[PDB]
RNA sequence: AAACUUUCAACAACGGAUCUCUUGGUUCUCGCAUCGAUGAAGAACGCAGCGAAAUGCGAUACGUAAUGUGAAUUGCAGAAUUCCGUGAAUCAUCGAAUCUUUGAACGCACAUUGCGCCCCUUGGUAUUCCAGGGGGCAUGCCUGUUUGAGCGUCAUUU
RNA sequence: UAUCUAGCGAAACCACAGCCAAGGGAACGGGCUUGGCAGAAUCAGCGGGGAAAGAAGACCCUGUUGAGCUUGACUCUAGUU
RNA sequence: UUGUGACGGCCCGUGAAAAUCCACAGGAAGGAAUAGUUUUCAUGCCAGGUCGUACUGAUAACCGCAGCAGGUCUCCAAGGU
RNA sequence: UGGAGGUCAGUGACGAAGCCUAGACCGUAAGGUCGGGUCGAACGGCCUCUAGUGCAGAUCUUGGUGGUAGUAGCAAAUAUUCAAAUGAGAACUUUGAAGACUGAAGUGGGGAAAGGUUCCACGUCAACAGCAGUUGGACGUGGGUUAGUCGAUCCUAAGAGAUGGGGAAGCUCCGUUUCAAAGGCCUGAUUUUAUGCAGGCCACCAUCGAAAGGGAAUCCGGUUAAGAUUCCGGAACCUGGA
RNA sequence: CGAAUUUGGGUAUAGGGGCGAAAGACUAAUCGAACCAUCUAGUAGCUGGUUCCUGCCGAAGUUUCCCUCAGGAUAGCAGAA
RNA sequence: AUUGGCGAGAGACCGAUAGCGAACAAGUACAGUGAUGGAAAGAUGAAAAGAACUUUGAAAAGAGAGUGAAAAAGUACGUG
RNA sequence: UUGACCUCAAAUCAGGUAGGAGUACCCGCUGAACUUAAGCAUAUCAAUAAGCGGAGGAAAAGAAACCAACCGGGAUUGCCU
């Protein structure tokens, strides 16, 4: 789990937020692995990753990275899409497979909260839409 | 008055260096005069002339190295385009227009038709 | 309602040890080959006062068995150990005061 | 007392000028600037410090490159004469 | 202090050069409202505290 | 006595005086005038006249 | 009926209200996509014939180059034979340059204008010492080149 | 020092102001009622009064206002087992 | 008054480091009749860059809103009683 | 009352708005209209629309101004006086003559931190020096700080702090030699090569951290409006190189 | 008033934290929890204020319920249509 | 999508204590060690034509003049 | 003796790339409390403020492991409902 980084377990609030120990990170270990690997090889673009091993203390993943400035990848038009700049730090934005899984981006009645983006959806249903001729 | 860039370009590199050194000497003498006298803009005129000579020398040297590097890739970074960092990182026109053989065949076989509805 | 003295001592900012005047860590020599297969003769050359410690320390000198040079060690002086004295460290050393059997 | 005699006693600078910003806010002992965060890579900024962001934001200096980048884009980033 | 650094010496030099009254011909330039140097400093009045 | 730039040192001042005024200087001393400008006193050897050099430069 | 409060067909004071004005703000709408190791944003020094501030600029320093317009700038001087012109201008445009010390800041450090190493050139009767001029030396990653290490391991005898 | 001059020159405070006795009154009036009285302008002191000034009483109570601390209060928690 | 020296007293207190510079063990290598060994003997030649340097340091140059009876580290210290 | 849509083809530089006026008229009143002064550029009635629309207070906000009041006060640190000069003007400036004090843990001569030109010269008194000022640490204009030997720079102390590496979602944290493959100078082969070379040894195992610790080396005399162990004259020393 | 002494400089300890020969002391005139900005125009049944005229009508401090007793709802009294 | 950047068009918005803190050398002057806090400050006149000259005064200034449509516009300036 | 392969190194090796600025919008992580409940702890404030990482002119999403239960519709996004 993710132990809350509070000194001596003090939260200074209601008990609900006073709980400290059994809190869980909302992103996956795959997600943080890809984020760390991308932060290391910032000149590369993270494509995907997979689980390879695990023990009691560690989970082991292998992440694929693409060189956006390698000439074959600039050519070889199957990968100019990742050469494009809108894909900078996909793993940081949560755009990878595990990132989208953690964000809950799926079609259906089970993902009404997070289907076009959780915060975008919440904003949409929390705006007060006023027209010129009030309806 | 002030020297002019066109005759500066007509004159040679040794003439340019000699003119620059004489302009510096005249600047020093005129600056002693400024120290000894209330006001005079001939110092600004001389500084402008020195700047003109220096920029002519710089442009001729840069043109020489550009012609040295003409026709070959890996030009010095002071000679390549300064458009924008994002633009330089961006895909070239050939790279963007590159398509796979499958998509090329698809586009060749089934392009967008120029149809119209009248009757 | 506030952190107490021992709790602060554990953090230990002003509670660290004053180690400027100490003569080094008082440890026996390493157990490489001679101390476990024989004995090595050293000379305790000097006996000094270690600040903050109630016992005197002994600057002793041995010969490096592998390279030509002298190795200085900081022993805790036993009673009766005098300067310029042969101490012996090893498995086959004799049962004398100062030896490291 | 804790007033005038103490103010007389106080004479040792705890902050000096910082290289990144000449603000007289570089803590000598902490080796860090209380204003810009030097020598940290990122410039110290906070969303609750909106006035500070406005004080030390883009456009409060010389803009020696962007002021011309705007016109360069307007012209299309051309080359030649 | 007498034992300064070059940065402090440069700062004091800049302060000394700035600490002068405004010239009287900028008063005569047209469409001008400046009458005095509002940023004038005195060592007793205001400490730059560098 | 010359007003000189901050970036110059005693060696460069010696060399520059030698090149410009064609005189050999015995010594060079420098200070940073508190207006913020280097001030150089250069002493020529006995076989030159500082007044002669100054008059040739232009200031009496 | 003297000196000492109230009100002026009354002035003069103090003060900055009202009125009138507005190269300013504030909201609304429309169009566009453009920062940075080819070194950004931000700092610190300096640059004008007379500038302290503000504007602009970087030792080519209130600017150089190119183009357009066409005879100014102006507070005072200054070259008006540039004024039928390859040409004034605190003009506009802007594509070539310059861009000091810094700053993600990059040789190491930095409360030092501190301390190195490499290459070339010049001088000091010098490959080593000193000085001057020029060009360099950050880290994390990608592809490739070269040089390697590992009885990790194949081809398995002088 | 205070005091009087030459020069210089604030601040606290200020509903309006400033003589009493009794009455009644929010039950201790400078103003109201009845009476005593009542004459410019003032200077130095003075400390009876102005329920004088200083501060939205700190004592007490109320508030469904807190906070420091304690515990065998209610509900939890770091740590530890 | 200051410095130095030989000393005594005190401690369950015994009163920094490092840069740097010498010296000593050892004998590597090198050396001989106009040719070699010494620049730790003497004399002789060149250079020694960068920044600070003014003044006050306080009943007026610092801090305390100020030219504030406050605070703020230290060196030299004549004669008489 | 501020704005808006209509209308008065409304008022106005022959004078709009505004302001002053124990002058007039009207309305119970909120107020309106006019007479007289000042003023110089816009403004009003009527029908409607609209709102950031009416002040006596809120220990209201900002600004300005009173009585108090020429009042409290300008009384610690022993203390001033005479003459002359300069000046419009002298208790305060300068010079001289007296009288005094600090009395060498000074009211003397320098320095550290701090200040930053306050140092000095020449002009100079609008403001400041709670009196004055001819004077000034004030105003205006200029001048002034010179080092191989004094400091910094070098070293390391308490401590700070990259690297390898390990945590943390991450800003960043730990760690400073630890579980790292952590590395630079000498007679040098003597001529197209070359700290690639027939050669050699190790083991601090970044860096920062003291202008009072450690430390290579300068003294005397003279000189300025101001700098001097820095300039000049003489006499030396240290480091590096040759 | 020779020391558990006094003190400059450089360092380390940072807010529910530090430090305390212990006074809830000190932590930049702030300490029984510093200072700065933001959440925040925090909430307040509680104080204070709440700006033109005239005309007509014109009260209540009582019922029931409420952690209700300085407050609300409810009914009653009042206005308007 | 749009309280940022660049360009543009507007409003029954505000009108110098208002409107952004800033119509102006405004994130300036200034305060705090620091984080940070943060003002005030628009108007002569169409045009300086910004008061030559005489006189009193040491001077500042005054009186008389003069310019101006107005000096009941004189830096301390629209009205006041 | 000589060639490979794999893994891991070192180069001021050849060529590149990342950092930082910027918040109006966008993609996430982390995450409160004031406040409301006339008290207060679940709840609310709020999956918000603050903090952190990452882009573009838009971002994100996006061509169904969908919605449906109908005579079925047919990527995503936005508006009215």
């Amino acid at each position: 789990n993710r132990k809350r980084p509070v000194p001596k377990g003090a939260t200074y609030g209601k008990p609900t937020n006073q709980g400290v120990n059994e809190l869980k990170y909302q992103r996956s270990l795959r997600a943080t692995a890809e984020e760390r690997v991308g932060r290391r090889a910032a000149n590369l673009r993270v494509l995907n990753s997979y689980w390879v091993n695990q023990d009691s203390t560690y989970k082991y993943f292998e992440v694929i990275l693409v060189d956006p400035q390698h000439k074959a990848i600039r050519r070889d038009a199957r990968y100019n899409w990742i050469c494009d700049p809108v894909h900078k730090h996909r793993e940081a934005r949560g755009l990878t497979a595990t990132g989208k899984k953690s964000r809950g981006i799926n079609k259906g009645h089970k993902f009404n909260n997070t289907k076009a983006g959780r915060r975008k959806t919440w904003k949409r249903q929390n705006t007060l839409s006023l027209w010129r001729y009030r309806k | 008055a002030g020297v002019k860039a066109y005759e500066l370009r007509t004159k040679s590199k040794e003439q340019l260096a000699s003119q620059l050194v004489d302009l510096k000497k005249e600047l020093a003498e005129l600056k002693v005069q400024k120290l000894s006298r209330p006001s005079l803009p001939k110092i600004k005129t001389v500084r402008k002339s020195i700047a003109c000579v220096l920029t002519v020398i710089n442009e001729q040297q840069r043109e020489a190295v550009r012609q040295l590097y003409k026709g070959k890739k890996y030009q010095p970074k002071d000679l390549r385009a300064k458009k924008t960092r994002a633009l330089r990182r961006a895909l070239t026109k050939f790279e963007a227009s590159q398509v796979t053989e499958k998509q090329r065949k698809k586009q060749i076989a089934f392009p967008q038709r120029k149809y119209a509805i009248k009757a | 309602g506030r952190v107490i003295r021992n709790q602060r001592k554990g953090a230990g900012s002003i509670f660290t040890s004053h180690t400027r005047l100490r003569q080094g860590a008082a440890k026996l020599r390493t157990l490489d080959y001679a101390e476990r297969h024989g004995y090595i003769r050293g000379i305790v050359k000097q006996i000094v006062h270690d600040s903050g410690r109630g016992a005197p320390l002994a600057k002793v000198v041995f010969r490096d068995p592998y390279k030509y040079r002298l190795r200085e060690e900081i022993f805790i002086a036993n009673e009766g150990v005098h300067t310029g004295q042969f101490i012996y460290a090893g498995k086959k050393a004799s049962l004398n005061v100062g030896n490291v059997l | 007392g804790k007033g005038t005699p103490s103010f007389g006693k106080r004479h040792n600078k705890s902050h000096t000028l910082c290289n990144r910003c000449g603000r007289r806010s570089f803590h000598v002992q902490k080796k860090t600037c209380s204003s810009c965060g030097y020598p940290a890579a990122k410039t110290r900024s906070y969303n609750w410090g909106a006035k500070a962001k406005r004080r030390h934001t883009t456009g409060t200096g010389r803009m020696r490159y962007l002021k011309h980048v705007s016109r360069r884009f307007k012209n299309g980033f051309q080359t030649g004469s | 202090a007498a034992q300064k650094s070059f940065r402090i010496k440069q700062k004091m030099a800049k302060a000394k050069k700035q600490n002068r009254p405004l010239p009287q011909w900028i008063r005569l330039r047209t469409n001008n409202t400046i009458r005095y140097n509002a940023k004038r400093r005195n060592w007793r009045r205001t400490k730059m505290n560098i | 006595v010359f007003q000189v730039s901050m970036k110059a040192n005693k060696y460069q001042i010696k060399k520059a005086v030698k090149e410009l005024y064609e005189v050999d200087v015995l010594k060079v001393n420098t200070l940073v005038r508190p207006n913020g400008t280097k001030k150089a006193y250069v002493r020529l050897t006995a076989d030159y006249d500082a007044l002669d050099i100054a008059n040739r430069i232009g200031y009496i």
